[PDB]
RNA sequence: UAAUUGCGAUAACGAACGAGACCUUAACCUACUAAAUAGUGGUGCUAGCAUUUGCUGGUUAUCCACUUCUUAGAGGGACUAUCGGUUUCAAGCCGAUGGAAGUUUGAGGCAAUAACAGGUCUGUGAUGCCCUUAGACGUUCUGGGCCGCACGCGCGCUACACUGACGGAGCCAGCGAGUCUAACCUUGGCCGAGAGGUCUUGGUAAUCUUGUGAAACUCCGUCGUGCUGGGGAUAGAGCAUUGUAAUUAUUGCUCUUCAACGAGGAAUUCCUAGUAAGCGCAAGUCAUCAGCUUGCGUUGAUUACGUCCCUGCCCUUUGUACACACC
């Protein structure tokens, strides 16, 4: 590309999404050590906020981490499709997120306990630790817990 | 983490006054010459060629290979 | 009807047909004869209809409730 | 109809077909010259017969080939052999005898089978083992 | 050439032995130009046990 | 291992025998040899027999040789 | 560092249980007329050349 | 001399006409671009982002000018490849037809390729044209 | 039923995990007889008269 | 070197190299000498090649493997680890790549550095595992001329692979280090190592 | 010698089963007979680029000729040929040249005598005897189960990356198979991010799918040694396909979640040339489901060409109180 230059500029280390985020790595990835940001999630996130892939977490304007965030918790509104995204179709407001960072967590938690609450089987299967997508446990995983 | 991602002024100096005596200039050798990573040691490649030092003996993707300017 | 026709016709010498020996040592045991008699009747047989060799297999069981089996061959074969 | 002889070579199960006839000098492959090739790493193995034997040489002729089947090295030795059988049968029915027997030594003495089929072939696999020698495998108990 | 591979076996023990049989189909074609009468002729006799002789017509 | 069996080798005994004059350390003419003076079933197995009488004749030449 | 260079003229047979070792009669090139027999560890034919690290001592059997 | 694309090595041509339909200007870009992938059987998208539409059309246009006709389906075969099944074994998998489709519905908006009877999309006369042209210019940088 | 399975304590996982593990399930293959193959234990016996009637 | 063209042209390197001198990639094969007498009829060299690919028969005779180009030989044993079974087309070019460095460092003949390291490498005695009894001792032998080549590449390209695992360094430019540090033997070097530690041990139990 | 394959020795001589021969498939035929269900050259109709001829295509018949390539009938071909080394100058073995081919030409099919309480009564309307036979062990219908999970063992798939992953682009196989009283192989057109949908279509097939444009692979980029952009387990949400039925999730797609695994102890499998290994495909199964098999072609090595050390087995000699034969 081009050999660079700037100055005391780039802070290395900065903390969006409540979480941490390296300076140094080439920002799409750097994004990604947040929960509910996959290379692609990110990718396309990026390509929207328009800001050069090429930068590193490192470089980036205060401004454009702004933008990047505005459009991480708020897809739908700057034409992300929905088919991107890792909540469509709640199961109680119907609405469609992309839940992101300490957030995931709690999702989980949700619908694992709907499932319980409910007493449907994959409940009482998670409940139990085990696996609860069908696969035979006979042989595999036993390292385990 | 390690380091030798971005550029540190004294550093780019550092690589105008380090390359000759390369007989050997690679990807690799600038990572060796304790600083600039794959990528943007690449840059430096390119950007050596831009006018001079570096004289463009093979082709490639991994492969790159250059020599003192004469 | 009548697209479908059946003629019967008599063989040339059964006695060159495994299939009709076979179905003959079946019908000499099955009509009540001996073990060695019947066997070696049907080879005597297939042999003076002309046939270069010939070999006849007993397996099973006869009258002792353990099997045996018992190979009854003249002439001349080949195997391979 | 002008000077024309047909050739072929052959590599595993690739077959590469020339068509050699008096021309001002080509020398192209399917549909491209013989300077694309690419394998690339292998593209001298494809000029190989012409240097061997003098670049010259194809001026007062057109040559064409087209391979198909093997893969990517399979069709490299193909349209070599192809091309070296091809310039040979040529001199042999409109040049004289001596220059075409030159041209065999001279390929012939080098080598890589230019004028020659490689008789070598798949042999086949056989129940008990993904391959032809290679057996699956067993624990005893 | 119509290929079954089988085990011989009828049930399971034994090393796994596999055997393949074939049966080969042999196809030809021979394009005639004639009156109704040869062909008629020609095609009730040279019948013949074992061999499937088919006569179409036609240009399409 | 390329040894000949009986057949083979019993065949050139007798033809050697009964033909000597006539056959010729050349396989290519004794070959042929064979085929007008005797009937085997095989091409192979002819060939096979007539490179043998060919070896035999073809050492005789030399001094005689047993059997 | 004292090299000697010795020609296989015979090859003898294989010794070693497992049967990989080759027995050798070599004339040394540096003034012939003189023959030792050496244990090789590679495949060897007749003219091939090795070094005898040390010029004098010679085997026979192995077990 | 005289010139056609078959003189031309495919990488530094379609290249060259990646360059030429992205300085040109005239187009059609679906506008899903850079939001897509190219093929379920792959796991990011292209690292062209902006563009490699353009490089697509021009490898399609070659491919179509060096045969009779081709469609769709011919190209999702050929664009596609490996799709890891994760921790189960490879298997080659087709491409996407939108892509391709639209590329076709492109290039043809552009006149330079064109429905074909027997079936699929034939190379536009004026494909012919302007692709032997920069074909042609690809050699003259090269002089 | 449902509720009752994930009401059961002493069921799941960690209960499992927590117990040892018979000695049977890393047992041997048994093979219980085999040289007694060639052995009839019919204890019957057959007999010339039978056998040469048939054979 | 008289230019000649016609139809479909041919490149000037390609055309001047090509007829006159029959070299490597680019390399002389004409000079290039086996430095150690013996290894000479176990290292090729003459007749000279374009790129070491070959549809090459050397296995179906016990010795005719003698007559494969060297260098090829060395890309052959190139291409191993699993991974990279096959994948000579991979192997080739590591070596094109290797050599255009080679010759970077110290000029030479690139090639007559890889006949250097070959030629410097194979252990002139060995041992093996003889009984004697139960506690087998160990007898030293002299190894083969043809058994010091192929140990020699074989050592040369694992050290070489074992090396450039897990670093920045590749392939060719680790090989280019076995081969240079090799073909002036200089105990950096695995192989160098491998066979002085052979010949230590084949010494110590003569 | 691969071989009780041969030579030779010889109270033996000369033979037959089995090995070999035979058969099938892969290799060679500018020799034979041919072909719009295979293709080549000429010609017309015609596009483009150069223009000086030229170069690259279109056109199941616009005509003429051909059989190199493809097809399959008939032949021919090789007999370890020629020469030379070696051997009791025997059968043979080795090297060189020639050769499509010289390891039984490569690979299979067939395959004697005898043995086993090997496996199969769960393939059979093959079958003895025993059991059972209407509150059935006959049969069918609904629903569950063979998938259940502290864990031991086997075959496997995918990996630990830089001879690499990703992304453009290049772009090449062979063996198969496909719908009648039916819904099979599916091109093409549109719609769809994808999976898929929809309208038409060719094929009972060298004719159509299909040159099955397969994957490894090649090239130009991105990344740069960081559990990293290697790896993709586990899990969440949504969309479609087969099916009367998909919950314990048939399968397919999208987003997201991003585990172990940094080359694997003792051990142990397989393999000698287009072989090993890598790589895909077709066929079987099949409504739907291949991480399996059976075949197939593509890319294509390193190392022996030896021995009896381990193991296994055959053979002599020898002992036997065994012969239902060391169970
Ligand atoms: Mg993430
Ligand atoms: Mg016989
Ligand atoms: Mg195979
Ligand atoms: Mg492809
Ligand atoms: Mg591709
Ligand atoms: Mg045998
Ligand atoms: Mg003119
Ligand atoms: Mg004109
Ligand atoms: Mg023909
Ligand atoms: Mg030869
Ligand atoms: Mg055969
Ligand atoms: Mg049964
Ligand atoms: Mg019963
Ligand atoms: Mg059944
Ligand atoms: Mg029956
Ligand atoms: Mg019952
Ligand atoms: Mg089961
Ligand atoms: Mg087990
Ligand atoms: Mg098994
Ligand atoms: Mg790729
Ligand atoms: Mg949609
Ligand atoms: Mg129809
Ligand atoms: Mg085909
Ligand atoms: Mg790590
Ligand atoms: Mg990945
Ligand atoms: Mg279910
Ligand atoms: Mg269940
Ligand atoms: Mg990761
Ligand atoms: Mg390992
Ligand atoms: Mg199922
Ligand atoms: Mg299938
Ligand atoms: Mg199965
Ligand atoms: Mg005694």
């Amino acid at each position: 590309s081009l050999v660079v230059q700037e100055q005391g500029s780039f802070q290395h280390i900065l903390r969006l999404l409540n979480t941490n985020v390296d300076g140094n790595i080439k920002i799409v990835y750097a994004l990604t050590t947040i929960k509910g940001v996959g290379r692609r999630y990110s990718n396309l996130v990026c390509k929207k906020a328009d800001v050069d892939l090429h930068k590193r977490a490192g470089e980036l304007t205060q401004e454009e981490l702004e933008r990047i965030v505005q459009i991480m918790q708020n897809p739908t509104h700057y034409k992300i499709p929905a088919w991107f995204l890792n909540r469509q179709n709640d199961i109680t407001d119907g609405k469609d997120y992309h839940t992101l960072a300490n957030n995931v967590e709690s999702k989980l938690r949700d619908d694992l306990e709907r499932l319980k609450k409910i007493r449907a089987h994959r409940g009482i299967r998670h409940f139990w630790g085990l696996r609860v997508r069908g696969q035979h446990t006979k042989t595999t995983g036993r390292r385990r817990a | 983490a390690q380091h030798a991602v971005i550029l540190d002024q004294e550093k780019y100096d550092r690589i105008l006054k380090e390359v000759p005596t390369y007989r050997y200039v690679s990807v690799s050798v600038l990572v060796d010459r304790l600083k600039i990573g794959g990528s943007l040691a690449r840059i430096a490649l390119r950007h050596l060629e831009k006018e001079g030092i570096i004289k463009p003996i093979s082709k490639h993707s991994k492969q790159a290979i250059y020599t003192r300017a004469t | 009807p009548g697209t479908i026709v059946l003629y019967a016709e008599r063989v040339q010498d059964r006695g060159l047909s495994a299939v009709a020996q076979a179905e003959s040592m079946k019908f000499k045991l099955l009509n009540g004869l001996a073990i060695r008699r019947a066997a070696y009747g049907v080879v005597r047989y297939v042999m003076e209809s002309g046939a270069k060799g010939c070999e006849v297999v007993v397996s099973g069981k006869l009258r002792a409730a353990r099997a045996k089996a018992m190979k009854f061959a003249d002439g001349f074969l080949i195997h391979s | 109809a002008v000077p024309s002889v047909q050739t072929f070579g052959k590599k595993k199960s690739a077959t590469a077909v020339a068509h050699v006839k008096a021309g001002k000098g080509l020398i192209k492959v399917n549909g491209s010259p013989i300077t694309l090739v690419e394998p690339e790493i292998l593209r001298f193995k494809v000029y190989e017969p012409l240097l061997l034997v003098g670049l010259d040489k194809f001026s007062n002729i057109d040559i064409r080939v087209r391979v198909t089947g093997g893969g990517h090295v399979s069709q490299v030795y193909a349209i070599r052999q192809a091309i070296a059988k091809g310039l040979v049968a040529y001199h042999q029915k409109y040049v004289d005898e001596q220059s075409k027997n030159e041209l065999k030594k001279a390929f012939t003495s080098y080598d890589r089978t230019l004028l020659i089929a490689d008789s070598r072939r798949p042999e086949p696999k056989k129940f008990g083992g993904k391959g032809a020698r290679s057996r699956f495998q067993k624990s005893y108990r | 050439v119509l290929k079954i591979s089988t085990r011989k076996t009828p049930n399971g023990e034994g090393s796994k032995t596999w055997e393949t049989y074939e049966m080969r189909i042999h196809k030809r074609y021979i394009d005639l130009e004639a009156p109704v009468q040869i062909v008629k002729r020609i095609t009730q006799i040279t019948i013949e046990p074992g061999v499937d002789v088919e006569v179409v017509v036609a240009s399409n | 291992g390329r040894v000949r069996t009986k057949t083979v080798k019993r065949a050139s005994k007798a033809l050697i025998e009964r033909y000597y004059p006539k056959l010729t350390l050349d396989f290519q003419t004794n070959k042929r040899l064979c085929d007008e003076i005797a009937t085997i079933q095989s091409k192979r197995l002819r060939n096979k027999i007539a490179g043998y009488t060919t070896h035999l004749m073809k050492r005789i030449q030399k001094g005689p040789v047993r059997g | 560092t004292p090299v000697t260079l010795a020609k296989v003229i015979k090859v003898l047979g294989r010794t070693g249980s497992r049967g990989g070792v080759t027995q050798v009669r070599v004339e040394f090139l540096e003034d012939t007329s003189r023959t030792i027999v050496r244990n090789v560890k590679g495949p060897v034919r007749e003219n091939d050349i090795l070094v005898l690290m040390e010029s004098e001592r010679e085997a026979r059997r192995l077990r | 001399p005289g010139v056609s694309v078959r003189d031309v090595a495919a990488q530094d041509f379609i290249n060259a006409y990646a360059s030429f339909l992205q300085r040109q200007g005239k187009l059609e870009v679906p506008g899903y671009v850079d939001i897509v992938k190219t093929s379920s059987g792959n796991e990011m998208p292209p690292q062209d982002a902006e563009g490699w539409f353009y490089k697509r059309a021009a490898s399609v246009a070659r491919h179509i000018y060096m045969r009779k006709q081709v469609g769709v389906g011919k190209l999702n075969k050929l664009y596609g490849g490996a799709k890891s099944r994760g921790v189960r074994p490879y298997k080659h998998i087709d491409a996407s037809g939108s892509i391709n489709r639209k590329v076709l519905q492109a290039l043809e908006k552009i006149g330079i390729v064109e429905i074909s009877p027997k079936g699929g999309r034939r190379i536009s006369e004026n494909g012919q044209r302007d692709l032997d042209r920069i074909a042609a210019q690809t050699l003259e940088e090269d002089e | 039923g449902n509720e009752g399975a994930i009401r059961d304590k002493t069921a799941g996982r960690r209960n499992n995990r927590s117990k040892d593990v018979t000695d049977s399930a890393t047992t041997k293959k048994s093979n219980t007889r085999r040289a007694t193959d060639r052995h009839s234990r019919t204890g019957k016996t057959d007999t010339k008269k039978k056998v040469n009637q048939g054979w | 070197f008289t230019p000649v063209v016609l139809a479909t042209p041919i490149p000037e390197e390609v055309q001047q190299a090509q007829t006159e001198i029959k070299l490597f990639n680019k390399w002389s094969f004409e000079e290039v000498e086996v430095k150690d007498a013996s290894l000479v009829d176990y290292v090729q060299v003459r007749q000279p090649i374009f790129v070491a690919h070959t549809a090459g028969r050397y296995a179906n005779k016990r010795f005719r493997k003698a007559q494969c180009p060297i260098i090829e030989r060395l890309t052959n044993s190139l291409m191993m680890n699993g991974r990279n079974n096959g994948k000579k087309l991979k192997a080739v070019r590591i070596i094109k790549h290797t050599l255009d460095i080679i010759n970077v460092l110290t000029d030479q003949n690139p090639i007559q550095v890889v006949v250097d390291a070959i030629t410097n490498t194979g252990p002139r005695e060995d041992t093996t595992r003889v009984g004697g009894g139960g506690a087998a001792r160990r007898q030293a032998v002299d190894v083969s001329p043809l058994r010091r080549v192929n140990q020699a590449i074989a050592l040369l390209t694992i050290g070489a692979r074992e090396a450039a695992f897990r670093n920045i360094k590749t392939i060719a430019e680790t090989l280019a280090e076995e081969l240079i540090n090799a073909a002036k033997g200089s105990s950096t070097s695995y192989a160098i190592k491998k066979k002085d530690e052979l010949e230590r041990v084949a010494k110590s139990n003569r």
